């Protein structure tokens, strides 16, 4: 529901959805977007 | 002491970063710990004298 929406607000007002109390499988993240830049600094995509 | 690395807990930085990613941090920890040990042994030798 965050990576398949329609009006990703503008950079002047960056929206924010606090995510908790669940299990995170980023495979849906991988398959929902033809990634161009996944430059991560604090976490590794391999171990996420 | 963190010694300029991600964190001072090796068991955690090893399971948090890929071996190459941790490598640099692991070497930072290595040099900090080794220098501290060298300081300790030198002071002990002086005291023994
Ligand atoms: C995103 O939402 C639209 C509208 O419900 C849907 O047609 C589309 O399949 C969705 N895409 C994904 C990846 O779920
Ligand atoms: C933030 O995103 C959610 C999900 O698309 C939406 O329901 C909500 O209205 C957004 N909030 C703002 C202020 O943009």
């Amino acid at each position: 529901e965050v990576f398949n929406a329609t009006r990703f607000a503008s950079v002047y007002a960056w929206n924010r959805t606090r995510i908790s109390n669940c299990v995170a499988d980023y495979s849906v993240l991988y398959n929902f977007a033809p990634f161009f830049a996944f430059k991560c600094y604090g976490v590794s995509p391999t171990k996420l | 002491s963190k010694f300029g690395a991600i964190s001072s807990v090796l068991n955690d930085i090893l399971s948090r970063l890929d071996p190459p990613e941790a490598e640099v941090q692991i070497d930072r920890l290595i040099t900090g710990r080794l220098q501290s040990l060298q300081t300790y042994v030198t002071q002990q030798l002086i005291r023994a004298a």
